[PDB]
């Protein structure tokens, strides 16, 4: 969840948002170690419940997410239920252990691709075409991530938007992502630069991925 | 002596406009068929599975006309090669059906098959089912024939599944066409047909338009 002015800002000025629980497990072994853990609901279930109470009046919200990468857990099936009950007026989405689990009422994949299957053991990132007509999938598709803009980047985006418009229920996605998260160090001198992982001796690191 | 009238046009060309030639004629097989008083009218086979198909349920209809008779009897038996795999016998009357009752000139009969062998495009394994009317005591009066496919066709989730398995059809249009003798169809050029088309990989044959 973000600074609560960014949602009246978005109000205002008129930008729809998706509101996402602050849960990240990426590093857990497997991804959803926590959270198919019942030990783990209470923690989980705040970070969800906290935020619905929170920005339930705001109508630049148009969709709740459960969080990002951590797997997919009974905890997702029990929360996602939750924000169904206490608010109909919003889906809830959430890409965790494949993009189109019980808990999402949007196939939402991450850096699936227009044309290509990238058939991966157990979470497969289907092309979203095909994803669509899989037999008995009737869900829209949103990518939560996509056109991946590290560096000199963002080649073939306009496959993505031939597709988007070619196809009704590929109703388009988020870009990933709006700003670098470099930093900024000083030389001897007391002129800027940009700072980036590891430049801070933080080890081990990620280097340019911030960006 | 026969005499046959054949009109080239009539109200039944409205529903005949095939992208073909239009050829008029006595074009198929002209025969003579002798039956009994007491005949086979009607009948028809289904056969249906579990889950799993290593068991099957051969049912068949069978329909009379003629004389309705107690001693009136219908065997069909189920034969891979010279060998009878199942058989059932059952005296003509059907189950009631409504307020008036059942057919009486009606009878289903319900033929177990354990692991049966089934019918696809891949192996085309084949029974042949035998439909005899008889009397109780074992008078045949005629049969009837036909080759048994075990094999299911459904639409399940969106797929097409043959045998529960999601079909490929690697299918091509056929007209019946020979630059001889027109629309007429010889066993010869339907045999050169079915082996080139499987030869060329193709396992489906739509009967366009007819
Ligand atoms: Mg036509
Ligand atoms: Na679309
Ligand atoms: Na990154």
């Amino acid at each position: 969840p973000n600074h609560p002015l960014w949602y009246t800002l978005c109000d205002r000025y008129g930008l729809y948002v998706v509101d996402e629980a602050n849960i990240e497990t990426h590093g857990m072994v497997p991804m959803n170690r926590l959270t198919d853990d019942p030990r783990w609901l209470p923690a989980m279930s705040e970070r969800v419940t906290r935020m619905v109470q929170r920005d339930r009046n705001h109508p630049s919200v148009i969709i709740w997410s459960l969080g990002n990468e951590s797997g997919h857990g009974a905890n997702h099936d029990a929360l996602y239920r939750w924000i169904k009950s206490v608010d109909p007026s919003r889906p809830v989405q959430y890409e965790g252990g494949g993009a189109d689990t019980t808990a999402t009422d949007i196939i939402c994949p991450m850096y699936a691709r227009v044309d290509e299957d990238q058939p991966f053991p157990a979470v497969p990132k289907w092309s979203i075409k095909k994803w669509l007509s899989l037999p008995g999938e009737t869900r829209p598709l949103i990518l939560c991530e996509y056109a991946h803009a590290m560096g000199n980047s963002l080649g073939g985006f306009a496959k993505y938007w031939q597709a988007f418009r070619q196809y009704p229920r590929l109703q388009g996605g988020f870009v990933w992502d709006w700003v670098d998260q470099s930093l900024i160090k000083y030389d001897e001198n007391g002129n800027p630069w940009s700072a980036y992982g590891g430049d801070f001796g933080d080890t081990p690191n990620d280097r340019q991925f911030c960006m | 002596r026969l005499a046959v009238m054949v009109l080239r046009w009539s109200d039944g060309s409205y529903l005949e406009d095939q992208d073909m030639w239009r050829m008029s004629g006595i074009f198929r097989d002209v025969s003579l068929l002798h039956k009994p008083t007491t005949q086979i009218s009607d009948f028809h086979v289904a056969t249906r599975f579990n889950d799993d198909f290593s068991r099957a349920v051969l049912e068949a209809e069978v329909q009379m006309c003629g004389e309705l008779r107690d001693y009136l009897r219908v065997t069909v038996s189920l034969w891979q090669g010279e060998t009878q795999v199942a058989s059932g016998t059952a005296p003509f009357g059907g189950e009631i059906i409504d307020e008036r009752g059942g057919y009486a000139d009606r009878v289903t009969l319900r033929l177990n098959v354990e692991n049966p062998k089934l019918w696809s495009a891949e192996i085309p394994n084949l029974y042949r089912a035998v439909v005899e009317l008889h009397t109780a005591d074992g008078t045949l009066i005629e049969a009837e024939a036909c080759d048994v496919g075990f094999r299911e066709v459904r639409i399940e989730n969106g797929l097409l599944l043959l045998n529960g398995k999601p079909l490929l059809i690697r299918g091509v249009n056929r007209h019946e066409h020979h630059p001889l003798h027109g629309q007429v169809m010889d066993e010869q050029t339907m045999v050169q047909d079915i082996l080139l088309m499987k030869q060329n990989n193709f396992n489906a044959v739509r009967c366009s338009h007819y």
